[PDB]
Order: C-alpha cells, then structure tokens, then sequence
C-alpha cells in the first residue's frame, strides 16, 4: 500500500483484447528518488485519441449408440474420418470391387488404408452384421467392409494402379536424360579436339619427368586445368586452352552446345533408379501373387480378377520397356568408361556427369573471362595510344613557340620585341597543329 | 651615364608639356642607346615610370591632354622592352602588366594599339610559366575596380566605328589569349565569352574587309577554333569506347550531375524519353533525332558553346 | 411485293444499259417504299448487289475510258437507300465484303461515286455498335491498299488534291475526321494522323484553308480541334510521368527496358555518350543540360498531335 | 619396346622449365583397341609454334672463429643480425646507456630483447674480457653488453618509454567516446520523449493482464518492439511508434543525432580498459622501483637515472589524468544505471550501448518502412482513381454516341442515314467534352 512519492498508474479497461508487449514491467518501487521513471508520473505528457488506432492495428479477434467392438482409438478416428467423406457406406463398397475409375482417386484410396481397422476388428465385426441399426457410425462402416472378401490387399493393388502412370514418369525422363549425355558425349568431336588439344600442350609442359609423352589423362582432371596456373599468376591453363580455342580452333567453342542432356544427367541419382524399378518390380509381383490367390468373385459387382489381370499385362509391358532402358542406360555408361578409359564402378553416373557439367560451366566462364580480360587490354592500349600521340603533337606545338625567343642566358641584344610584334603581325607565334 | 638623371627628371614631378618633352627624349635615349643603358635605367627607372601612369590613370573631371603623356610612357614601355632584361623586369613588377590592361582605352585608339601589342607579346612568351592567364588575370583585375565585362574594352575596339588597325591589334590580343592556352575546356570557355558578349555578329563584319593584316588574324582566330572542334571530335571517340555499358554511363552522368542545377535538367530529359510514344517504327527514329539533336548542341562546331539565348535551333539531317 | 423479282434480274446477268435501268428502279424503289420491303430483299439481294459491284470492279482491263462505270455508281446509290434503314445497316455489316467493295469504289478520277462511297463509310465509323467500327474500315482500305500495291490512304489524299472539286474536297476530310474521331486511345489517333502527314497531308491542309467553304471549315475546325485534344492529352500523360516515375534509377530501367533489343538501342546509348561531352564548366554544363531538355521536350512533346517529320529538319521554342 | 598396336608420342627438349599439370597419365598399354586415345596419336591434329607461346606465360625461372660460451641457436641468431644492424659494439653500448631519442627506436629495441643473450651467458662471457680478439662476432657482442649493469631491466624501460605516446593515444579515445554516448543519451530528451510514448502505449495493451500499470521496463527490451506486431502481420509496434513519431510527435525522430557516440561506445571493451591501464599502473611502478635500485652511474655516459627520473614524474602525470577520465567514465554509466534502472554489474558498457545501437538503427529503419509503404499508398490510391476517371469519363462518351441509334426492342425508321449525314456533315456530330 503506497508507493515512493506518487500515484499508481490509472487502469484501464478496453473494449477489445489486444496483442501485447510482454516485458519486464517495473512496480511501484523498483524506482528510486533521482531515477528516470519517476519524472514521467506524467503519462499525459503523450495522450491522444489514439487508443482507437492502436485497438484497430492490434486487435486479435475472430446416447446414441455404444461400442461393441471396437477402441476408441479407431472409433473416434473413424467419426472424424467419415464426417469428411458423407459417402454411402453400401456405395463406397461398391465402388472398392467395381473398382470405379471415375470414382477412384490417389487420395481418396489411400486414406481408407490409413483408416481401416485391422482385419482382426473387422471380423469380430461381421459376427455382428444382424444386428446393423444398434451399432455407432464407425462400427456401421466396418460390418460394411467386413463382407468385402480380403480388404487389406485389394485396396494395395487399387493404390499402385492408381499410382502406376505417375511414378513411371518418374523413372522414365530420367532414364532418357543419362541415354542422351551419354550418347551426347560420345559424339562429340569438338569434345575429342579439346582432349587432343590438352593431351599435346600438357604432354609438352610435362618436359622430361613422371609424366611425358602420356597417351592420355582421366576426364576427370578436366576440372583441375583451372588449377595451373601462371608463375605471375595472372592466368590458368584453362584460360590457355579457352583462347587458343578461341583463335586457333573455333569449332571447339561448340562443344558446350554439344552436350544438351549433361546438366539433367549430373541430377539423377543413379542408385535411385535402381531402387525405383526393383520396387515397381516387387509391387508388380505382389499383384501377381494376390490375383492368384484370390476367392472366385461371388457377386456381379466384383470386378477385381477381371480388371488386375489386365493391369498386370499392362503394367509389366511398360515395365520391360523401362528396364530394357535401364539397362541400355548403363550398357552406354560402361561403354564410356572403356572409351574415355575410366572405373565406371568407382564414379557412379551423377557424379561423373557432375565432373562433366561442372567443366563446361568452368570453360564457358572462362571464355568470357578471356574476352572481358582482352577487352581491357584494346581500349588500355588505344588509350596509351591517343595520349602518347596528344603529348607527341603538344610538345611540337610547344617548341614552335620557342623558336620566337631565347629566354635562355644569350647576349643581351635589342631585337627581342620587335621580333616578337613581326610574328604577332604574320601569323608565326600562332603556329597550328 | 645619363639614366639616373631621367629617374631623376621623372621623381621630380613634370607636368603637362614638359613631362611631356622629358619622356619623349626618353623614349629616344631607351631606343638608341646599347643594351648596357637600359639595365642601368632598370628597375628603378621603370618603377617611377609606373609610378607616373599610374598617378595619370586616376583621372576624374572634355577629357585630358595628358593620354599624350600616357602614350608616350607605353612607348617607352615599348623601348624598354625591346631587350631581354626589360621584358623580365617588367614581368617581376606588381602593377606592370595591369597599368598596361588599362592603357586599353578603346576611346583613344592608338594608345590601345601599342598596348595591346605588348601584352600580346607577353601571352605569346615560353618563359614564365602560364603568360596568357597572367594577362587574362589582369584584365579580370580591371573588369572588377570598373565593374564592367573584362572582355567590353576588346569587344569595343571591333565594333565598326572604330580604325581598322584598332581592329587587328584587338582581335590580335583575342589570339594571344586563346592559342599558347593548352587545355581544351580552357579555350572553349574563354571563346564562349566572346562570344556571348557578341563576337559572332562582329566577326561577319570583320571577314568582309580586305586588310591583309586582318585576314591573317581571322585566318589564326578559325584555325585555333577547327582545332579545338578535332580534339572535342577526339574526346567523343575516347568516351565511345570507354563508355559502352549502360549501366555505367548512366552511373557516370549521375555522378557529374549530382548536386547541380544540372540535375533536374537531366530527370526531365529522362521523363520525355518515357513520353516517345509506343509504335514499332516511329519510336526508334524519336531516339534517332533526339540523339541527333543532342549531338548537335554538344559538339557544336566552331569549339564554342551553342548561344544559350538563342531560341530556334536547326538539327539537319 | 415485288422485291424478290429484283434478286432474279440481278442474277439473270444483265449488262451495259439493261442493268443500269435495272439498278435505277431499284434505287426508285428502296427509297420510296416502306421498311417492311426492304428486309425481305434483305441478305438475297444485297450479296446480289455486291456481286454484281465486284464483277463490274473486275472489269479494270482498261483506262483512260470505261464504258460502264456508271453502273457501279447506282449500286452505291441502291446501298445507300438500303442502308437508310437500322435493318440494312446491320445487314451490311454482317456481310464479308459489303465495307470492303465500298473502299474500293472510292476513287478520285471519277468524284461523285466517292463522295458517296465516302460519305457512307464516315456514316459506318461513327456507329456505336459494333464495338471498333472506324478500325474495320481502316482495315477494309488497308485490304484494299495491299492488292493494288499502294499506300492505304493515298486515294484519300488523292481526292483532297486542289485538282478535283468543292464536294470531294470536304467528303475526303470528313472521312479522315470520321476515321481518328471515334478511336479512344491516344496512340493510335496520333499514329494514324501522323501516317496522313507522312503522306504530306500538312502541305494540302494549308491550301483547303484558302477556300471560303462553310462545310470546308466545319471539316477542318473539327480536325483542328481533335488534334488539340491530342496534345493536351499528351500534356496530361506527361504530368503522369513527372508524378509517378521521380527516381532516377527506376526511370532508367524502365526506358533501359522499353528500348533493349530495338534499334532505339544504338541511340540511347550514344545519346548518353554526348551527355559526357556537355562540358565542365561550373555554370555552362547546366545551360547545356536546359537547352537539350528544351530542345526533347520539342521533339516528343509535339503540337498538332503529330509525329515530327523524320525526313526534316528544325525547331523553335516557347512561348 | 614396341607398343600395343601403336607409336611412340615424341620426346622433347624445352629451352625453359615450364609449369606442368600433374594429371594421372596414361601409358600405352594402359588403352584397349577402340579407345579413345589411340585414334588421338593425332598430336599433327593441332601443330603450331604456341610451344613458343606456352613456354612464354607458365615459366618458372628467377672461416675462422671459435665459440666459447654461448649455444648453436642463440650465436647463430646473432650472427645474421649483426650482419644487418652494422653498427659497432661500442656505439651500441653508448646509445642504450645514453638512452639516445634519435638513435633509439621501438623497432631497434624490440630487436635487441629478442636477440640478447640471456643473464646466465652474459656472466659467462664477461669472464673471457682479455681474449677479446679471439673470439666471434656473436661473442664479441656478448661480452661488450655484458659489462652494461641490470640490461635485461635497463631494456624492458626503454621499451616502454619509447612505447608510452602510443599506449595513450589508445585508451584515451575510447574513454572520451563512452563518456560521450553516457552524456549524449542522459541530455536527449527525444529519446525521453519516446520511452514515455512507448510506456503509455504499453500500458493500454497491457489490458488487465500480468503487466499494465508499470512504472517503465529495461531499455534492452527496446530491439523487442519490433517483435509485437499486428494481427495481419503487415505492421509492428516499432513500426507504429515511428509513424505516431512521424506524425504527432516530429521531435521524436531528432534521436538518432542526438546520439552520435552511442556507435563508436558499442565497440569498446570494459575489461580491456580496466586491463590496459592496470598493465600501465603496473609498468609505472616497474620503472619506478628499477630506478632505486640502480647502481650509481660509473662513467659520464651512463644517463639512465636522470632521464627516467624525467619519464615517471611525466608518465604518472598522464596516467592520473587517464585514472581520471576512467573512473570518471564509469561513475556516468553507474549514473546511467540508475537513471533509467538497469544493473550497472551484469550488463557491460559495450553490452548496452550495443543494444542502443542496433534499436537506433531498427528505428530509422522503421521509419524509412514507413516512408516507403506510404508512398506505395499515395501512389495507389492516385493510379486508382486516375482509373475511375477515365472510366467514369469513357462511359460518358458512350452514352452521348448512343442517343443517336438505340438497341434493345427497336421498330422501324427509314431516317437513320439521313438523320446521321445532317449532323456529320454539319459537324454537330463531333462532340467536345
């Protein structure tokens, strides 16, 4: 009760709830005599009618049935799960053997897997299937799906059909993307000349030691050009190569051009194709074995042997192709190895387009790095030039001047001046150039 | 010999006719003497020589008899001159160049003339330094104790009443101001003086008379303004090679316009070029006159400044 | 009535004499009867008469004398008793050609046919419906201009020539009022009156301004009006610029933008180099800065709402 | 040896010994038949005199005496110094004994700490006096220096002489500046102004909770404003602050001019002045304490005592006056502490001002936010009603067209034409507005 020599600061009470500052605040007597916050017993000292713009900026506004079988776990999942999709349940069963493409989405398949009881609640559930109009909404759904003849694998079968199409265009672009640079850089000649052209140059640099008069280099070295350098430093061996390129072999400045796919290539994991195509292999063979092994279609709405046979045909007709692919994919790869002579097992296919993508990228920079370079030499050379052939023409002018007079030391004579006025007169001290 | 008895005779205070008939006997013993003479007359005799044109320039109230005098002291000017020491001692006094800047009366034109030879030689000189701008500083130094234009005396000694020999000397003096000046800016500013206190409409009149002194001089004054026009030429090649990125022009100009008057100038400039309407066709031949027009007025031909009171302007071709 | 009868004899091919006083009582009827008869001669006979016009154009293996071109100008006559109506007017416009074969019978070595064929076409560009009426006749005379090898509005420049006659002289510039008038935005107004320039309207126009004709002075009162509406429009979009683009930086992107990949380019650029060349001198470097703005805002802010002749030269300055 | 199916690549001699790329080469019998680098025995494919301009930028081309007393480190050390300094013994002697101000630098006395030989030496060498000549240039030094009483000390206080005008130069401006910035924030009362601003602010959203009814809050929690912001996220409470600045209170926004030593204070360091002049109290007493225990002066060069007695009575008078400035300094931050309540111990000088600092600059930026986003208001609202214009004004010319043909349920009219041709023809049919 009673503060330090001052009133308690007037409470408020607003219309609206606002967002606040939370800091920490100081009472009464956290203050002293001389201190700051005790002067400002003021708070007038800054009043408006600003309280209204401050809410307006700040204002944060806006039994029946038991259950038998099943645990509230699942029985109350399902009361939510069924709230969002108000479908029949005797027409989602329909729809389930029918398998209605019409009807059927990604989504709306792959959320009745999540949903579902295990098929051990499920049978406890179809004992039941008399007494349907006692039981809770959840439990309703389940004596439903309860009579649909193995549940848990026909609904896989329905989600990697309606998901085959798209994870082919998965595998498929990029199969075609590693084919293409692979194919790219093997016809490639502007490629080869540079090779050619970098073997010669570093079989002559290599003078007389470990290496000289080499056969060849590892493609991979391609990067580490850049890294030799001049003894001044001012320039790399690329940058050589680029504009002996540049002058001498122009048609090797193409070859960045040459390789479109190269870029695409050193982005596909290579070991997640593999895993990709021996999954859809797996998933296809699962569908095998569930066809095979599935009850004779005891109603005339039960539409799955007829149409996963069907699919199954389908899906491992594309599924060849995609492996015939794979397979020539890497035969090509294999086949780069032997020619460019590298491990093709030690550099998977990602990394060795990456080495690859990363020196064009390093050569194209350099070829501007030689002409942005060159282009400061043309105009620093025409600027010597222009200044050395104004100084030359000034000097010139200069010395014409002084042919009048010898300002110098010699014997005092008394032409000087009328010398001068001959020359103002005839137009001499006003030589041109 | 005889030269401390001038000093002397000068000292003394002459006036009128016998100051007169002293300095005229002066200017005969200066010119007919050796060399040997003048140095002994020196510093000394020149100063008071100084000394008795300066006391005759002030002069306040039809006008005086005594410009006799005052010719007659740049005669001896003249004499005294005429040797390698007088030039340098003449160079060293204070007032010197100065009192002769002011013995260029148009209204008494062969005083002008003497005068305006003189210092003319003196522009044209290798040693010292920068001559020209020293006798440009003195005719500043004039320009601002009558508070009158310091190229008006000049410009008056061309207008068509007066000599034709006042005219030479005169467009003379132009000359030895503008040629031994090495830097272009320098030139063309000075040029554009005269010209913007009507040197143009005078030069038609001069090239019509046939005086072959004249015609020398107008020869010289054309010469060093084609001149000027080859190496403002040259500077514009030097920029359009430095100068070939947008963005760095246009950071340069910023950089110079900055803080001017000029700044509004150049915005304005930029807002019409958004105004060159939308067509395919038209609008590329908008840029193609702008540039023309801008071409015109900025390399104007003649090395001087396009007359910023003129108010019609032809951009041909 | 009788109308459908007209529709056989048109079609029956008559020639020379015969189809002109065919067309002539024809011309007697669509005037005189009521509007019930004309919509059942209606789309028929109209696309009859515009092919007997296209047949009798297609007999141009000949100058310097024509034999029956006096029947071409009935058919104008027909059209516009047909036309007189809301009926024909929709009704022409429907059609492929009927705009089309009217600019083609505009021609200024025989007057009266233009002037009517003008006359009809100013009537069709000053139409509230459909949309961008003017522009379609613009493009009929551009069709027009293409087959014949020739500039689009030359016949209209053409018939102002102080060769022809008093009625021709003001049918052609009402056409070329009726033409920019209706066409709301600035761009094209301008783009179309400085194509008439170009042509070397502006040496003609001073001549007409000679003759003491009321319904002359009318036509160019008008053009002179909409043409001072083009600059103070200009005018406008200027004050626009001044108070939306005032950020150095922004506004050179923008024109940076506007002229990349043009052939404006080259001369922006080199407009910017002779920038750097306004000397340095403290006090002349603003006066040069002044006199170039002065001497732009001549170029693009020009009077009368034309292009500048950019096969000329010279230019004056305020007030 | 005859190769695999191919022949030799050509040695060469180079003229200079060039940089070379140390790549992993290639032998033959490295390749197989259809590699790459066997069809490249193509080294004519490119032949040029560019060895020639290759050699050109990667070229890399340009008794007696015996020791006695001292170690191989410490005389080896000494030999290339006094190979360098060339100055004689004896001079060196005299110049540290004079204590010569224009023969003696920092650099030459650092030099010599380093170089010299340790106590234990100099007595071992200082045995050896008349045997002079037999010795070594190492040694000859040692023996000369070490007949100079107390060197190692005499040194270490001519360093530090010669040291003192630097050591003040680095401590006084950083003194003045957090003097400054303590000044500067008590005189503002702009920044006053804002706090009482922020606190009445404060205290209404506050509403009814935790806080509200504070007598203020710690200045730190001024970087914090900005993290309350409004319910659409598009403005914070510093973003208000500024903008009601900006409006109803413009002497607000004078602040961050009032506060221009607050930058150079927030780069300071507390403990590093407190260490800087306690190191320097401590070297004082150093010199202090050597000049009572000196030896009195032997020879007429020895002017150690007499012009150190000089240094300490000036070097104590500028400290005094540092120790001034210093506690000075810190009784202003105590008295800023207090002013505006903050714990002077557990928050440092740097640590505080650095917290002004950055809200300093949070709050200019606030305001160039608020410049910005109002002028992105202002030229919106014009470019939209620059629209309703036109709009307003295009339908206002459609509705004067349309009084002359009307569509929507017409009869019949033959005039038309005519009624159009009267007004055309006039001119009547060329609206102004």
């Amino acid at each position: 009760v009673l503060p330090f020599g001052l009133t308690p600061k007037k409470v408020y009470k607003p219309e609206v709830q606002l967002r606040r500052p939370n800091w920490s605040k100081f009472v009464a007597e956290d203050l002293s005599q001389d201190c700051f916050w005790t002067k400002v017993k003021e708070d007038r000292f800054e009043n408006n009618e600003l309280f209204a713009k401050l809410t307006l900026a700040f204002s944060a506004q806006t039994k029946v049935k038991e259950l038998k079988v099943l645990d509230s776990k699942t029985a109350q999942n399902l009361s939510i799960f069924l709230g969002s999709f108000r479908m029949p349940y005797q027409e989602i069963k329909n729809v389930i053997l029918e398998v209605n493409e019409a009807v059927l989405t990604e989504s709306m398949i792959q959320n009745l897997i999540k949903q579902m009881p295990e098929p051990e609640q499920l049978k406890m559930l179809s004992e039941l299937k008399e007494e349907y109009d006692d039981l809770a909404e959840s439990e309703q759904f389940g004596v439903v799906m309860g009579t649909v003849p193995r549940l848990r694998p026909r609904l896989n079968a329905i989600l990697f059909k309606l998901q085959f199409s798209e994870q082919v265009e998965n595998i498929k672009p990029e199969i075609v993307s590693v084919t293409a640079a692979c194919e790219e850089l093997r016809k490639s000649e502007n490629f080869s000349s540079l090779l050619e052209l970098t073997l010669l140059v570093g079989n002559y640099m290599n003078a007389g030691s470990r290496n000289a008069g080499a056969f060849g280099f590892n493609i991979s070295f391609l990067c580490k050009l850049r890294d030799t350098k001049s003894a001044d430093q001012k320039m790399t061996l690329l940058h050589f190569l680029a504009e002996l390129c540049e002058n001498d072999h122009p048609e090797v400045l193409k070859f960045p051009d040459e390789l479109a796919h190269v870029e695409k290539a050193s982005r596909v994991s290579a070991e997640n194709l593999q895993k990709s195509l021996d999954q859809m292999k797996k998933q296809i063979a699962d569908v095998e074995r569930d066809v095979q092994n599935f009850p004779a279609a005891t109603d005339e709405k039960d539409k799955f042997v007829e149409k996963m046979t069907s699919f199954v045909k389908d899906a491992q007709e594309q599924y060849n192709k995609l492996r015939m692919m794979h397979s020539n994919m890497e035969t090509l790869y294999k086949e780069l190895g032997d020619y460019f002579v590298f491990d093709p097992k030690k550099l998977s296919v990602e990394e060795f387009f990456m080495d690859l993508h990363n020196f064009r990228n390093m050569f194209l920079q350099a070829v501007k790095e030689n002409q942005k370079r060159r282009e400061t030499e043309e105009k620093m050379r025409r600027a010597k030039l222009a200044k050395e052939k104004a100084e030359k023409e000034r000097l010139e002018k200069q010395q014409k001047r002084e042919q009048l007079i010898d300002m110098n030391a010699e014997g005092d004579e008394t032409g000087v001046m009328d010398s001068l006025l001959e020359a103002l007169q005839s137009g001499a001290a006003f030589r041109r150039k | 010999r005889s030269a401390m008895m001038y000093i002397q005779e000068l000292r003394s205070g002459l006036r009128d006719m016998h100051l007169l008939s002293c300095l005229e006997s002066l200017r005969v013993s200066l010119n007919n003497n050796p060399v040997s003479w003048v140095q002994t007359f020196g510093a000394e005799g020149l100063a008071s020589l100084l000394d008795i044109l300066k006391r005759l320039h002030d002069e306040k109230e039809s006008g005086n008899y005594d410009s006799r005098n005052q010719h007659e002291i740049i005669r001896c000017l003249k004499a005294f001159m005429n040797n390698k020491f007088g030039i340098k001692t003449m160079l060293e006094t204070e007032e010197g160049i100065l009192l002769l800047v002011r013995a260029m009366d148009p209204a008494v034109p062969n005083m002008m003339i003497d005068a305006a030879k003189l210092l003319s030689a003196l522009c044209i000189l290798p040693q010292p330094e920068d001559m020209n701008e020293r006798v440009l500083e003195a005719m500043t130094e004039r320009a601002e104790m009558d508070e009158v234009e310091r190229f008006q005396p000049l410009l008056d000694g061309l207008k068509s009443g007066t000599s034709i020999a006042l005219k030479v000397g005169c467009l003379q003096l132009i000359n030895a101001l503008i040629t031994p000046a090495e830097e272009l800016d320098f030139r063309v500013h000075i040029r554009s003086e005269l010209m913007r206190l009507g040197l143009h409409q005078v030069l038609q009149e001069l090239r019509e008379i046939e005086n072959e002194d004249m015609k020398v001089q107008l020869c010289v004054f054309d010469e060093q303004g084609d001149e000027d026009f080859f190496d403002l030429k040259g500077r514009l090649d030097d920029i359009r090679m430095e100068m070939d990125d947008f963005g760095e022009v246009f950071q340069i100009i910023l950089n110079t316009v900055k803080d001017s008057k000029a700044e509004p100038h150049f915005l304005s400039i930029l807002q019409h070029l958004l105004l060159v309407r939308n067509d395919y066709e038209a609008r590329p031949q908008y840029y193609k006159l702008i540039e023309e027009c801008v071409s015109q007025i900025v390399l104007h031909k003649n090395g001087t400044d396009p007359d910023f009171k003129c108010r019609h302007l032809q951009i041909d071709i």
